[PDB]
């Protein structure tokens, strides 16, 4: 619940488990890294893509 | 149904431009939205589809995506090929098919002024032998577009049957316009002279001539 | 591939036009066509769709009586007709191919319009159509200009002394006529001291008329 | 039961009604049917008897 | 996989070992933020959750 109060977003699409019932199962390990890019670069970053 | 767009953004070269196009809640939401862009004299091709991605052939400095129900196109280098026109072509329920936009006009931040060249030519005798006068006088070699052809029969502007075209870019990225106006040939003959005064940004070349020249 | 497609000329109004595109290369039975207009001044409008392998129609909201479409499968052409056409209609019709098939109404969201064709611009009026008519004129390095009144329709070519004289050739754009006709004018620039001592000629061509028409201009004194 | 329907489903907190394209998609989405595809794309035509 | 690396590629035969020859560029360049630049041609806080 603290997730979208953080400005409006650019690109949320998502490649499998819906964000809204990440609460109705209980995972053990999450990743988390960031970067900065440019806004030409956003686009690219997907499972498979050049 | 139909979406706002800017009749005219331009930029310097060097660095980007940026072209809304807003729309209703049926327009651009529900719907995907694509980039059209066409050559002067040629056929229109595909840049953007699905709001993301572009298709082969097409360079990676031509961006664009949407937030809302508005969206936006960024273009990096414009050298030759972003004078160009653009459309912002979408779907909707309304009008039940494909909507257009009216249309951008991208250009880039340079000619000379150009002092109006304008030439009244009288009819020939080769006209008055053959019943028939059309008194004719034309402006080229000026730029900026801003000329006003003016018909004075010496005394008071008269006009009546007037007919007057847009000018044209040429080879030179110059304009010619025109402007004729028929009459019957003894009203010609009846005025004992002609002119034809254009004002061109103030700069007004008088050009009296004789019809016996 | 290629799309090529047949224009047509100007026409009185209230009368059926017809423009046909052709398609080749590719399969014709698993792409939808689109057909959409192009007039100056304004952008691009879109009437309708067809389908090569089925009898599906479908028409703008503005368009419903005034445009019928017709469907070649053997000979692999699409034939488009226009009843009454008003005034403001001069445009260039586009023969665009959209890859995928859709007939359902919600199916044109993806719908993008690829492969586009080559336009043709079509207009309609009511004006008599003839030969050209050239109207002499007399100069004002000195200058002197060919006129070339009421030949319809569109397009002249211009040329002097047969072709023998190239510099200083300079054509101008088509005006518009209350009076249905078309109307141009040719200007070139002779230096002052040739104005008489080497004579020009004038000459125009008219393809649609079929006709020739040559001239002797001479400046007044 | 079939169910009809285009409206916009929401996965946020803002309520999407007729705004799509950050935190809410459209409910539907079309076959890519080609057959380039192998066996496991193909369009099956299945009927039911009941 | 991250990866960081200082020395200087090398795009042809030429053995560059600390230079930045004709076909030698330095595999590492910077970006430029300026407000004159477009919405396409700006920093982008890139978050990914794995």
């Amino acid at each position: 619940s603290v997730l979208y109060n953080f400005a409006p977003f650019f690109a949320f699409k998502c490649y499998g488990v819906s964000p809204t019932k990440l609460n109705d199962l209980c995972f053990t390990n999450v990743y988390a890294d960031s970067f900065v890019i440019r806004g030409n670069e956003v686009s690219q970053i997907a499972p498979g893509q050049t | 149904p139909v979406l706002t767009q800017p009749p005219s953004a331009s930029g310097p070269p060097g660095q980007s431009v940026s072209i809304s196009c807003s729309g209703s809640r049926s327009n651009i939401g529900t719907n995907f939205v694509y980039w059209y862009q066409q050559l002067p004299g040629a056929a229109p091709k595909l840049l953007i589809y699905k709001n993301d991605q572009r298709p082969s052939g097409v360079p990676e400095r031509f961006f664009g995506s949407k937030s809302g129900t508005s969206a936006s196109l960024a273009i990096s280098g414009l050298r030759s090929e972003d004078e160009v026109d653009y459309y912002c072509a979408a779907w909707d329920d309304s009008l039940s098919g494909h909507v257009f936009g009216a249309g951008t006009k991208v250009t880039v931040l340079g000619q000379p002024k150009a002092a109006p060249s304008v030439t009244l030519f009288p009819p020939s005798s080769e006209e008055l032998q053959a019943n028939k006068a059309t008194l004719v006088c034309l402006i080229s070699d000026f730029y900026p577009g801003a000329v006003t052809v003016a018909w004075k029969a010496d005394s008071s502007p008269v006009k009546a049957g007037v007919e007057t075209t847009t000018p044209s870019k040429q080879s030179n990225n110059k304009y010619a316009a025109s402007s004729y106006l028929s009459l019957t040939p003894e009203q010609w003959k009846s005025h004992r002279s002609y002119s034809c005064q254009v004002t061109h940004e103030g700069s007004t070349v008088e050009k009296t001539v004789a019809p016996t020249e | 591939v290629q799309l090529v497609q047949s224009g047509a000329e100007v026409k009185k109004p209230g009368a059926s036009v017809k423009v046909s595109c052709k398609a080749s290369g590719y399969i014709f039975s698993d792409y939808n066509i689109h057909w959409v207009r192009q007039a100056p001044g304004q952008g691009l409008e879109w009437m309708g769709w067809i389908s090569p392998d089925s009898d599906d129609t479908n028409y703008a909201q503005s368009f419903q009586g005034r445009v019928t479409m017709t469907r070649d499968t053997s000979i692999t052409t699409v034939y488009m007709e226009l009843s009454s056409l008003r005034s403001d209609d001069t445009a260039v019709y586009f023969c665009a191919r959209s890859v995928g098939y859709c007939s359902l109404n919600s199916c044109q969201r993806w719908m993008w319009f690829d492969t586009w064709g080559q336009g043709a611009l079509v207009t309609v009026s009511s004006a008599s159509t003839k030969g050209p008519s050239v109207f002499p004129l007399a100069p004002s390095t000195a200058a002197l200009g060919c006129l070339v009144k009421d030949y319809f329709p569109e397009p002249v070519t211009v040329s002097w002394n047969s072709g023998a004289l190239t510099s200083g050739v300079h054509t101008f754009p088509a005006v518009l006529q209350s009076s249905g006709l078309y109307s141009l004018s040719s200007v070139v620039t002779v230096p002052s001291s040739s104005l008489g001592t080497q004579t020009y000629i004038c000459n125009v061509n008219h393809k649609p008329s079929n006709t020739k028409v040559d001239k002797k201009v001479e400046p007044k004194s | 039961e079939r169910d009809i329907s285009t409206e916009i489903y929401q996965a946020g907190n803002k309520p999407c009604n007729g705004v799509a394209g950050v935190n809410c998609y459209f409910p539907l989405q079309s076959y890519g049917f080609r057959p380039t595809y192998g066996v496991g794309h193909q369009p099956y035509r299945v009927v039911v008897l009941s």
